[PDB]
């Protein structure tokens, strides 16, 4: 007989701890795996394929028409759209990005935000994509927008543009759930010159929009998310 | 490992930023890219995101509950929770589903940690000592009719018995039938007109019955048993959309009529911030 | 002056020649290969028709208009009727296919709009009564008609509500499945290959449907002036490996 | 040290370490690189 | 005194956990093994000897004439017997091999029909035995059956014919307890040409049919039978 | 046809033993080109030879 | 590691992996080749 002593926190059970258990099943044989494609093996392999931004949130219902951005022809000067960065919440909570970050408590890193123009292809346009780091309003015009990270748009052949919302931080990481200190900024977007369309052709262009993170993302310290709940326990 | 690389002013012929998104690809472009970066590092792996980390924590999977009382007429055990089953599932409490949702077939070996708690809700003289049963049931085998039947000698069926107030501990290997659990199936188990959709013996894994080994005492003791399940040795295919409507069943993937807008609606414009 | 944009794909005694393609999907990265023998577990020798079932088949088209909310097509279903391939798939006890899947729709440089082509492996659908209700056999085996999500809701039929991908998802997730876009302004087809998906090496063609094929205009269609206001939406689709397996009597499913 | 002889009675598994993306984020057939243009 | 912690499960009795005990008996010394024949190693070496199949269970008592399965002289075309393969249950239920699977819960692997002739040597028969795979209804005349996997037998001087029924299946396991989707086809034998009795012979003849596993074969999954039960313990 | 038009055709060659094809559907299950409209004014279509007997007659 | 002396108060013995279904299935005296004919 060894002598021992117990430590407090002997018998307790936590969730999270890792150990070794007797198997109930003593000498079963499992079935052989096959190979099937698409196996993930970090959810960070799957934040940086891009998703749908339901950025036109202005609806009552959900509807397939809050992913469209509008776009009017002949417009100079003027805002095309504007949401501040709190990706756990508003624009960004429904999309793949928003709903895995929220399984997280931080999340550090650039975050990829592309628009896709689905104009006619007689049609031109030069918009202006601001993101303006944490500290000042969202802009306002496009002179206080142009002033901060933006990327002139010119719309052509190439379908898509991709703006990166580079890292611009003191602290190293930022809450998922929107918190002041750890505010992260604004993106608008303004008319550069304007959409022109074609003869014989009428009315509103979309753009869509997506977003995902860069290569350079981490997300830390896992929790619950607030976007699941339950009152009873479901039955067959 | 550089997190970001030192890059200065552009001016070329040559557009990282400019892409064609109908393709399907999303192209890995960097702040570096588009604005003039300095060096950083990363400082971190991306361990905590790892699958088995993700599925890898007890969540709690089930909460029964069986009374130790006289069943002295009673013409029906199962009906006065004098015992009960349970046929094993990780889609009846909705937290752990949306997590194995995020992946269409999953593998991997449980470890089910099982607490009960004794309450004595009406006037007791005392608190006493009963040993609960959990009898892991695999299809086919007899079922338990009353709290103490020839079932419960459990000769070939794994059974394990703990105190009331304490926990049980076991790990059962992966018993799908197939190579992976399914998470979703769009089949039928034959090609019947009536046969039931989506709910498919692939997901199956087994069963399980709890009774109280103690006689009765002179008042009734209700013991609730929660059942808390881990993933240990993970491995999940084909990532899909996440969950966005509520849960009505366990199986289905049917939401509830009227149930409310999941995108939250600006107060303001497209242009507010 | 090979182009991501012109392409032809030659699979049996058909071809197909695009000339305003957007390069093409193949799903997970991996191209469909018959099933290896360290996969394998029924003993039985299977039979591959080769050319005679590997070729693309056309089904009936669609027509994309203003209102339309999107079509959903399950495989192997909608070729259940298509030449020999349909009759071996009758006729053995199990098969295994992947396939090529090519969806066209071409318009002018005055029209607008935007379909999204994803290919879901497992789409379980949901009932539209909510609670545990079943959606019946028939419905989730619509054959080459596909299901049209803006028709009505049926009894014992599933949801069609769109923003929701007939399951509880947001239509704006889909993109994490092998997808490709086709914008009037630069596109005119899709092409996605799909390999053989499943958690047994093999499987019934009857009774489990792998993946469901989605078309759903996103950017709504918007003609020149005075233009008819619609256009056709094509779906040709070719199995590709397939491989039968377990022949006998032939079988009889409901409807 | 595992004190159990069966492999589903051990612990968590440690970190795939593996990571590649390219599955989900490129499945294109004709390789795209960046910088070129999309669609020539 | 060495420091520990005790972890959930501590004190728990799994009736399959497999752990060192004190003996009782300290330094007994048991009795010398002797030789005996016929020792067992694996349930896996028994399933393979055949056992006699009670096929013709359309009697109302247990009768040595459910093992036999008559044979009417002269009929053309028609079907001599017919069954599902739910190995665990109905005619498979009470042999050696329904017997032992029950004490499993999942079953892969090829099994072994065989049909032994008992009729006059003088007389004659060809029988066809056909298996139908999982997907068709049990076969309702011989073209129907045929085109499944079939022995057409030629009944002479070797009595038995031995009919493998191979594993097919999509799934790599099937239940023992009879399931839907894990279900493994039908068995049927009808007349090829028909049984002729010699001259000064007469009435029916029959086939004895016995099941034994191929070495194909696995089983897991311990589970408790649903061939035994108790009311209350015996004593002596 | 203008060059700001576009069109997908399909051309469809039936071998001998079944009737001239009475719709696309039956059409297509043989030998078939989808031709897309483009920049490449033409398509060429091959009829290849299929045949039992190796010479057939003009006439 | 054994903590006790005596040998039955080892844990389970470990697969035979001995296997020989032939004294049960083929206990015939003059050995039969499968696709010889039975009965010469």
């Amino acid at each position: 007989g060894l002598p021992t002593t117990t430590l407090p926190g002997s018998g307790q059970f936590l969730t999270t701890d890792d150990r070794q258990s007797p198997s109930a099943l003593p000498n079963y044989e499992p079935t052989p795996r096959i190979h099937i494609p698409g196996k993930v093996h970090n959810l960070l392999e799957i934040i940086q394929v891009d998703t749908l931004i339901p950025m036109n949130n202005t609806h009552t219902k959900d509807e397939v028409n809050s992913y469209l951005i509008p776009l009017n022809a002949n417009r100079q000067n003027e805002q095309v759209f504007g949401t501040n960065l709190f990706i756990g919440d508003g624009v960004f909570k429904t999309t793949l990005l928003g709903e895995i970050v929220q399984y997280y408590t931080h999340w550090s890193g650039s975050l990829r935000f592309s628009l896709m123009y689905t104009g006619p292809a007689l049609s031109s346009a030069k918009l202006i994509l601001a993101y303006t780091p944490p500290g000042a309003r969202g802009p306002q015009d496009r002179r206080e927008a142009m002033l901060g990270t933006h990327v002139v748009w010119d719309i052509g052949l190439q379908s898509t543009i991709v703006m990166t919302i580079p890292w611009t931080s003191g602290v190293q990481f930022r809450y998922t759930d929107p918190d002041t200190y750890t505010s992260a900024g604004f993106l608008s977007c303004w008319y550069q010159t304007s959409l022109i369309l074609p003869p014989e052709t009428t009315g509103q262009v979309y753009l869509l929009s997506f977003i995902s993170a860069c290569p350079d993302f981490k997300l830390r310290l896992m929790k619950d998310t607030q976007t699941i709940s339950q009152t009873v326990a479901l039955t067959e | 490992t550089v997190a970001s690389i030192s890059s200065g002013p552009k001016h070329t012929q040559k557009v990282p930023i400019l892409t064609a998104n109908e393709t399907g690809a999303t192209m890995p472009v960097l702040p570096s890219d588009s604005i003039e970066t300095r060096t950083t590092y990363m400082h971190f792996n991306g361990s905590e995101t790892d699958v088995e980390c993700f599925l890898g924590r007890a969540a709690c999977v089930h909460v029964t509950e069986i009374q130790n009382k006289d069943a002295t007429g009673i013409d029906n055990h199962r009906e006065a929770k004098l015992f009960n089953d349970w046929k094993i599932n990780l889609s009846s409490l909705v937290q752990l589903r949306k997590k194995l949702e995020l992946f269409t077939y999953v593998r991997f070996d449980s470890e089910y940690t099982i607490l009960a708690t004794a309450s004595q809700p009406d006037s007791a003289n005392y608190s006493s000592n009963l040993v609960v049963q959990a009898m892991y049931v695999p299809p086919g085998a007899p079922n338990p009719k009353e709290w103490d039947d020839y079932t419960w000698q459990s000769a070939s069926n794994p059974s394990v018995f703990f105190k009331v107030g304490d926990t049980s501990r076991f790990s059962v290997p992966y018993v799908g039938l197939a190579s992976a659990y399914n998470c979703f199936y769009d089949g039928y188990s034959h090609d019947d007109a009536e046969t039931q959709y989506g709910i498919t013996v692939l997901n199956h894994m087994g069963g399980m019955a709890f009774r109280i080994v103690n006689e009765h005492d002179e008042h009734k003791t209700l013991v609730k048993i929660r059942v808390y399940h881990r993933a240990k040795h993970v491995e999940a295919w084909i990532p899909r959309a996440p969950r966005a409507l509520p849960y009505t069943s366990i199986g289905r993937t049917n939401y509830p009529k009227n149930t409310e807008p999941v995108i939250k609606k600006r107060k303001g414009d497209i242009k507010s911030y | 002056g090979y182009s991501d944009r012109v392409q032809q794909i030659t699979l049996g005694n058909s071809t197909i020649t695009t000339q305003e393609a957007a390069n093409a999907v193949v799903c997970y990265a991996e191209w469909p290969e018959y099933l290896p023998d360290v996969d394998a577990s029924d003993v039985n020798k299977t039979s591959k028709p080769d050319t005679s079932v590997c070729r693309f088949y056309t089904l009936d088209s669609k027509t994309w208009t203003t209102g339309s909310k999107g079509w959903c097509w399950k495989l192997p279903d909608a070729l259940k009727d298509m030449g020999v391939f349909g009759q071996n798939m009758f006729f053995h006890s199990l098969g295994r296919s992947g396939y090529t899947v090519h969806v066209q729709c071409n318009a002018t440089k005055f029209h607008s709009g935007c379909l999204l082509v994803v290919v879901i492996p497992e789409h379980q659908l949901a009932s539209h009564e909510g609670g545990n209700v079943s959606v019946k056999y028939t419905f989730t085996h619509p054959g080459e008609r596909g299901i049209d999500l803006s028709s009505a809701n049926e009894v014992g039929g599933p949801v069609k509500d769109v923003l929701y991908n007939m399951n509880g998802t947001l239509l704006g997730n889909l993109l994490i499945f092998p997808h490709q876009f086709i914008n009037l302004r630069t596109n005119n087809t899709a092409t996605i290959v799909i390999p053989y998906i499943n958690s047994v090496p093999i499987d019934s063609m009857t009774r489990h449907n792998n993946v469901s094929l989605m078309v759903i205009p996103i950017a709504p269609l918007t003609v020149p002036t005075g233009a008819t206001p619609s256009l056709p939406i094509t779906v040709t689709i070719a199995p590709m490996c397939t491989e039968f397996s377990g022949i006998r009597s032939k079988s009889i499913v409901p409807q | 040290i595992n004190y159990y002889k069966d492999a589903a009675s051990t612990s968590s598994a440690g970190q795939s370490l593996s990571m590649d993306p390219s599955k989900f984020t490129e499945p294109v057939k004709d390789l795209m690189l960046k910088g070129a243009p999309a669609l020539n």
